[PDB]
């Protein structure tokens, strides 16, 4: 039932910069201006 | 040990680094 | 008149393993001559059924069985018991346990906010000192028991 | 044995990539699966079109898509709380000298 649909681009996939993100809290834990590493 | 020499960042951001002790074409501009 | 619906196998080739399953129904064949899917002497169907009938002594009367088979593999973790819990006194010094943290000091009404994740709040030095109720959700501190 | 997902949804500008700012993710959930990942791929919405009978390729309508693929490293992130509980910067450290 499913669908042939790839068609075949000769472009390559582009490059940006992740200049600061994906940054998450890894912890249930509460903190209130505790620099913590 | 590494060093690192730094103005103070209300000053400014850039760095120096001393290698101590090591033979400075071998750390791997100012060398 | 009989419950004809309630069928048992009588004839295997060999004891079954431990929880495996077998409900195919080719005709058994007990001598040895072959038996080419027809009846007859040493060549028998391998199903009976229980006639069960109401006025049946105790021991012929059909019971339900239920067998639990608890199993544990290698993963993180699944099911298990229920939890339960008290009453959270206030300003005392008492032996507290929020579902894991474990401890002991006087619990007080706060006036923090927690980001509506966070479960519990510590020092500088790293010491619980805040908590949320799990039931209630309302953050409290945590002083220690008074000593010198 | 265990899958985590966390997420934020920003409002910005007509930019051409990620912005500059900071902002952290909270987490979605947790669930218990045990499950070997190694592969992952994306899932997109097509419309059927109406206007030919078949199921082909000519037979779905689409719009514009595209996204951003990076991977996670083993890294130590020295973060800055607030004193509401809110992760306002962060620095990662063997990035560079000053660092
Ligand atoms: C779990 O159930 C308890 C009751 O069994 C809920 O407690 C209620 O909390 C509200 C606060 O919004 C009070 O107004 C009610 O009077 C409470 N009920 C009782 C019987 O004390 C509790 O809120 C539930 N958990 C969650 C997350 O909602
Ligand atoms: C998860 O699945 C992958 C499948 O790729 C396992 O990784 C190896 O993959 C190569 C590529 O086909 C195989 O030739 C190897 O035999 C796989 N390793 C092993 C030990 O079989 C990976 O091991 C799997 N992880 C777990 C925990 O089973
Ligand atoms: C396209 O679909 C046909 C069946 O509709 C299939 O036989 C063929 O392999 C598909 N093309 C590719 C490249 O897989
Ligand atoms: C530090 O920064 C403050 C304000 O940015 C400035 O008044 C002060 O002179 C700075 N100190 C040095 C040593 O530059
Ligand atoms: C470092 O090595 C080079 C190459 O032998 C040598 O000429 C130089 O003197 C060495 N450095 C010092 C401080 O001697
Ligand atoms: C969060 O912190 C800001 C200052 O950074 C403060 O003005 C505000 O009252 C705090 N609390 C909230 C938003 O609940």
């Amino acid at each position: 039932q499913c669908v042939n649909l790839t068609t075949r681009t000769q472009l390559p996939p582009a490059y940006t910069n992740s200049f600061t993100r994906g940054v998450y809290y890894p912890d249930k834990v509460f903190r209130s201006s505790v620099l913590h590493s | 040990g590494v060093s690192v020499i730094t103005p103070g960042t209300n000053t400014s951001n850039q760095v120096a680094v001393l290698y101590q002790d090591v033979n400075c074409t071998e750390v791997p501009s100012n060398v | 008149g009989g419950n004809y619906n309630y069928l048992y196998r009588l004839f295997r080739k060999s004891n079954l393993k431990p929880f495996e399953r077998d409900i195919s129904t080719e005709i058994y064949q007990a001598g040895s001559t072959p038996c080419n899917g027809v009846e007859g002497f040493n060549c028998y169907f391998p199903l009976q059924s229980y006639g069960f009938q109401p006025t049946n002594g105790v021991g012929y009367q059909p019971y339900r069985v239920v067998v639990l088979s608890f199993e544990l593999l290698h993963a993180p973790a699944t099911v298990c018991g229920p939890k339960k819990s008290t009453n959270l006194v206030k300003n005392k010094c008492v032996n507290f346990n929020f579902n894991g943290l474990t401890g002991t000091g006087v619990l007080t009404e706060s006036n923090k906010k927690f980001l509506p994740f966070q479960q519990f709040g510590r020092d500088i030095a790293d010491t619980t000192d805040a908590v949320r109720d799990p039931q209630t959700l309302e953050i409290l501190d945590i002083t220690p028991c008074s000593f010198g | 044995g265990y899958f985590k997902i966390y997420s934020k949804h920003t409002p910005i500008n007509l930019v051409r990539d990620l912005p500059q700012g900071f902002s952290a993710l909270e987490p979605l959930v947790d669930l218990p699966i045990g499950i070997n990942i190694t592969r992952f791929q994306t899932l997109l919405a097509l419309h059927r079109s109406y206007l030919t009978p078949g199921d082909s390729s000519s037979g779905w309508t689409a719009g514009a898509a595209a996204y951003y693929v990076g991977y996670l490293q083993p890294r130590t992130f020295l973060l800055k709380y607030n004193e509401n509980g809110t992760i306002t910067d962060a620095v990662d450290c063997a990035l560079d000298p000053l660092s």
